[PDB]
Order: C-alpha cells, then structure tokens, then sequence
C-alpha cells in the first residue's frame, strides 16, 4: 500500500544478489521430503 | 450510552451493547486506541522511570507461565491433597 | 537600490527574528528555516556524505 | 536495629493505629447495624437489585467479598500446622 | 546392553574442556605482559581480552552439548 | 528434539520480520 | 507544531504497582486494605 | 524433562511462533519529533556510536549495506537478551531460522564478487604471493575452507545458547534437591555468579555474528 | 551392542577437538603483544588474526562432523 514505496529503492537497486532464497527453499524441500520418507518407511 | 464502559449503567449493559458497534472499529481500531493509551501515559513524557517497561514485562512473564501450566502441573506436584 | 537592498534586509531580519522555540519544531520545519540534510546519497540510511 | 527503629516502631504508632481501627473484632452494638444492612441488601434483591447502578460500585463490592474469601483459606493453613 | 556404552561414551566425550581452558589461561596470560608495556590504553587491549576468552569459550563449549544429547 | 522437521513456518516469520519491520523502524534515525 | 510533553507520567508503588488501586480501594478497605 | 523447552514450538490449538518472534519489535518507537523523550535518545545514540566502529572500512559499495547489518544486529541482540526470562522460548535455539540467516548472504557476497571482479575474485584462492612449489595442494585447502563457513557461523549459535541454559537448569535442579540433606548456599552463590556471564554472553555472539559477515562482506567489494 | 559400539565410538571421537582450543588461544594472545609493540598497523594485524582463526577451526569441526557420521 503506502510502505512498498518507502524501501522501493532498496528492494530494486542492491537487494537482487541478496534475494536469492532459491538455495534455501531447495534445502529445506529436500531435508523435509527425506524426513517425510523416512518417517513413512516406519 | 456511548460513554466508557466503567461509565455505563448496569441495567444499561445491553443498551451498551448496542453502543458496541465501532468499539472494535474492525478489532483493530480498538488496539489502536489501546496501545496509544498506555503510550502516551507512561512512556511520552519529559521524563520517564523504568516503570514504563516493567509492566510490559511482568505481563509477558505471567503470559509466559499460563502457557506451561499444563507440564508443571502434570507431575511437578509435591504432596497429594 | 541600496534603499531597496536595506529594506530586504529588515524583512529577512524581521523573520529571523520571530522564531518558533524548538520545542515544537519538527524536522520539516526547521529545513524550512535553515537549509539541512539532503537526499543526493541515494540507498543509505544516513545520507550524510559519509 | 536502626531499621527496626525506623519501621518496628512506627509498626507499634503509626501502623498500629492504622490497623488497631480498621483490623479489630466489632463491639455487639454493630450487630443491629449489620442486620440493617442486611435489610438493604434484601430490598434490592426483591426488586430494583442493580436498578441500572455504576459499574464501579460493584467493581468495589466484589473486590471487598475477595478479601473476605481469602480468609477462610487462612485458616486451613492455620489448621494444618 | 547400551547403558554402560552410553555412559562411558559420555564420560569419554567431557574430556574436551582441556583446550578451552588452556586457551584462556593463554589469552588472560598474554593481555598482563602486554598492558605492561605501556599502561595507557589498557582498555582497547581489555577488549581484545575480552574478545579473545568469549571466542575461545564458544569454541569449546558445544562439547558438553554431546555429552547430554548422549545422556539425553 | 530441535530437528522435527516443521521449519517452513519459523523461516517465513523471521524472513517477514526482519525485512520489513525492523528496516522500516530503523530506517526514520536521524545522525 | 506539535506541543510541548508534560513534565511527568504517573505514580507507581513498589515500580509495579499503580497509585489508582490504592486510591479506588481507599474508602472501603482503608489505608492497609489492599496489602492484606 | 531437560529438552522440553527447546522442543516446544510455542504450544497452543494454532502455533503462534510468529506471534513470539514479532513481539520484540514492540520495543522501539519511531522518532515523530526534533526532540523526544530520554526512551528513544538513547536508543538513537547507542545506534550512532555503533555505526561509527564497524562500517567505516568499505569505500563505498559497503556503505550500502549499512542498513541491513544494524537491522540484523539489533533484532539478533534485542532476541538473545529477552530469552533470560524465567520462562521465555528464544527462537535462536532453532536450528531453522540459523540456517534461514546464513545461507542468503553469504550466497549473496560471494556471487556479487564473482559479478563484478571476476579476475580477482577467482585469483583469491590461490594465496598472494609465491607459496614455495605447493600450489596443488593448497588450491583444494582453501576452496574447502570457503564452504565451511555458514555451517559454523550456524551451528555455534544453535549449540552455546543450548549449553548455557541446560547448565542453568541443572544447577538450580541441584541447589532444589540439597535443601532436604543438609545445608548448601554454595550453590545459588554458583548460580548468582554465572548468571551475570550468561546475561553477557550473548552480546559479544550478536558482535561476532556481525563482524565475520562485515570481513566476508569486505573482501569481495 | 553394534549399536553400543557405535555409541562408544562417538564418544571417545569427540575428545580430539581439544586442539581447537589451544590454538585460538595462542593466535589472540600475539595480536595484543604484537598490536602494543606497535599500535600503527591495525589492518593488517586484524586480517592476518581473522585469517588464522579461519584456518584454525577446520580441524575440530571435521573431528566433530566424523563423529557425527559415524553415530548416524
């Protein structure tokens, strides 16, 4: 609403290398599929 | 009416009821109004103590502590009636 | 034009003069009355030049 | 020992006499006073009861029977030793 | 059957303490010679100190973390 | 007991809260 | 143009505890109703 | 019994972990006016008298930056203090949030180095200077080296935090169970003593946290 | 008792962590002598310093990833 526009600078000029979260998110999908597995093997 | 609640007649309470509408202010007005009360009384002056954050404090402690309630109680016990 | 000079002059005097104490200025208003801070260094959170 | 001086002591004056004049057995001569007051009490319970009275007078009410409640588990302690 | 084993291997695993000790023993040891050098700035080297003996603790704390997981 | 495999939440509150409302209180300092 | 704070809050017993209590209770209990 | 705290995701009919890990934001008013309460004067000169020691080292890319590290250094201090209550929950004894922090930028600097300075960002694997005829052997010495450090920067919060509080516990377990044989004021002396090391514990983590990114952060900008 | 073995060994695998120790203690206590001598070149003292406890970690946190290994 009218807080996108306070840090659109930010989030467009330096923040691009820092919003790589893919790495993360591909972590944390592999450690939860590999749990889910193992607690179904039972 | 629409004065304070600690205002209203007893009787009055379902009148008050119906003066209910906007008090919420969609829930969040009434926080709104709530945070600011406490804001500008204890903590916006010229000089304040630190009795503007111990009440805030005490209060996430006991928070704290109805949480666990269950555990202690469970087998924490010491005696038997 | 030295009469038209002086005559501005007591006007920027007279301004000067009748100031607000400070204690209900704002930061708005203070750049108003004096020239303050920029945002020239754009992506800080400071702009002071460093 | 100072600071027994300076709270003992005021314990005996100035505690004392607050506390003798609010925190004694009653004469007998209150007891027709306290059955009027009972005769209060049933007058609203019949009719009119809250009769659409401040909120916080029985706000005080509740807090002053509270205290009386808190006595009673005084003495289980008491009989427990 | 896995009491003992679990036991001894704690008991093993506690003897980790040793270095983080020496390490401070060291740390402490170094900052009194150096302060005699010169007494002024005593406080940025007591930083430092202090600095040096929080890392080294660090260091040498998460051992007893397997001790209890062990235990626990 | 620290791994139990429900992290999808805690990540996505911190990531919230740290990029959004401590950089806005943050950013309204003067110096 | 914002005015000026006041000078003080308010008076706190024992850090915790507000004055308001003790003043609300004042006419029933007395002066040592509330600490009983 | 010991891991019930830690193990206990804020316990409730619907989880409020958010709910705990926004509550510290609550303790830091917006500035409205030229001058202001004695609150927030201070919180505003700590702020200035931080910034002052540990950002004045990059040139200018760094600079940038500054926001983002006084945000990460508050919030991880402002967590880590509120934890000392009796029965608070600190979210940074989880392991998932720690490697929530570390792997973004850390991933960030070093594809920013690589981006800008590719020639020097690769060159400094191999140390500076002429390293005797043991190129081979170093070059994979410190290539492993690089990978190493989110792992640590996360697995040594997640592990001191644990071991000061489990040490809490059992020292006041044992000062409980003494009071039926004999008498023992040796040991609350012992829990009074360390508490103040463990109420100052935290801060030097939360610099040393900061500091080792502003070193990573410096090297390739 | 394979299991117990496995126990046993993860514990006895962790004491060898104790270097890590000595080591972060011994590189902090020459930065303050050596910055007291001669309080002009900071920056290079303090990269050198970051340097070394950089290297110096990898040797414990291996020992404890094996022991790691081994037990699961």
């Amino acid at each position: 609403q009218f807080q996108f526009t306070g840090i659109k600078k930010y989030f467009n000029s330096y923040t691009l290398t820092g919003r790589m979260n893919c790495v993360l998110a591909t972590y944390g999908g592999i450690a939860l599929l590999v749990l889910y597995f193992k607690l179904r093997s039972k | 009416k629409d004065r304070r609640l600690l205002e209203v007649k007893l009787g009055e309470l379902p009148s008050w009821i119906l003066m209910r509408d906007f008090t919420p202010s969609g829930i969040a007005g009434a926080f709104q109004r709530g945070y600011y009360r406490y804001y500008n009384k204890y903590v916006n002056v010229k000089k304040g103590s630190v009795a503007g954050l111990s009440m805030v404090l005490a209060a996430y402690v006991v928070f704290n502590y109805c949480r666990s309630y269950k555990e202690l109680k469970h087998e924490r016990l010491r005696k038997y009636h | 034009l030295s009469k038209a000079r002086i005559e501005a002059y007591e006007k920027e005097l007279e301004k000067m003069k009748n100031i607000i104490p400070f204690d209900q200025m704002t930061i708005e208003d203070l750049n108003e009355v004096f020239p303050e801070t920029k945002l020239d260094k754009k992506k800080y959170p400071y702009w002071p030049h460093r | 020992v100072n600071a027994a001086v300076t709270y003992s002591k005021p314990r005996l004056a100035t505690f004392w006499h607050y506390a003798k004049v609010e925190l004694v057995p009653p004469t007998p001569a209150e007891i027709p006073t306290a059955i009027q007051s009972l005769k209060k009490i049933v007058n609203s319970a019949q009719t009119g009861s809250f009769k659409q009275l401040t909120v916080k007078e029985a706000l005080l009410n509740g807090l002053v029977a509270t205290e009386v409640l808190m006595w009673f588990y005084v003495g289980e302690i008491i009989a427990r030793a | 059957i896995d009491t003992a084993a679990k036991f001894i291997g704690a008991g093993a695993a506690t003897v980790g303490v040793a270095g983080s000790g020496a390490g401070i023993g060291t740390v402490f040891g170094s900052l009194i010679i150096g302060y005699a050098r010169n007494p002024s700035l005593k406080q940025q080297l007591f930083s430092y100190a202090i600095l040096g003996f929080a890392l080294s603790e660090a260091m040498g704390l998460f051992c007893l973390m397997v001790a209890f997981l062990i235990l626990f | 007991q620290l791994d139990t495999s429900t992290w999808f939440i805690t990540i996505t509150s911190m990531i919230m809260t740290l990029f959004i409302l401590f950089q806005l209180k943050i950013s309204n300092y003067s110096y | 143009p914002v005015p000026p704070l006041p000078e003080h809050g308010g008076k706190v017993r024992l850090g915790l505890i507000p004055e308001e209590f003790f003043q609300f209770l004042y006419p029933k209990t007395g002066v040592t109703g509330p600490y009983v | 019994n010991l891991f019930a705290s830690f193990i206990a995701p804020t316990m409730m009919g619907l989880p409020i972990v958010t709910l705990i890990i926004m509550f510290p934001s609550l303790l830091f008013p917006t500035p409205k006016r030229l001058i202001n309460n004695r609150t927030i004067s201070i919180q505003q000169w700590l702020i200035q008298l931080t910034s002052k020691q540990m950002m004045a080292i990059h040139n200018q890319k760094g600079q940038t930056w500054s926001l983002m590290l006084m945000s990460l250094i508050m919030f991880i201090g402002s967590t880590n203090i509120l934890g000392l209550l009796p029965h608070s929950f600190t979210p940074t004894t989880q392991l998932s949030m720690n490697l929530g922090m570390a792997i973004p930028l850390w991933s960030a600097t070093v594809f920013t180095g690589f981006r800008y300075k590719t020639k020097t960002s690769l060159a400094h694997f191999l140390p500076q200077g002429t390293p005797a005829l043991l190129i081979p052997m170093l070059v994979i010495i410190e290539t492993i080296s690089l990978f190493i450090q989110p792992v640590a920067l996360a697995v040594r919060l997640t592990a001191n935090i644990t071991a000061g509080h489990l040490l809490i516990h059992l020292i006041g377990g044992a000062t409980l169970a003494l009071l039926n044989i004999n008498t023992m004021t040796a040991f609350i002396t012992f829990t009074i003593l360390i508490l103040l090391t463990i109420l100052e514990f935290a801060v030097a983590l939360i610099q040393a946290y900061v500091f080792t990114l502003l070193v990573s952060l410096y090297l390739h900008d």
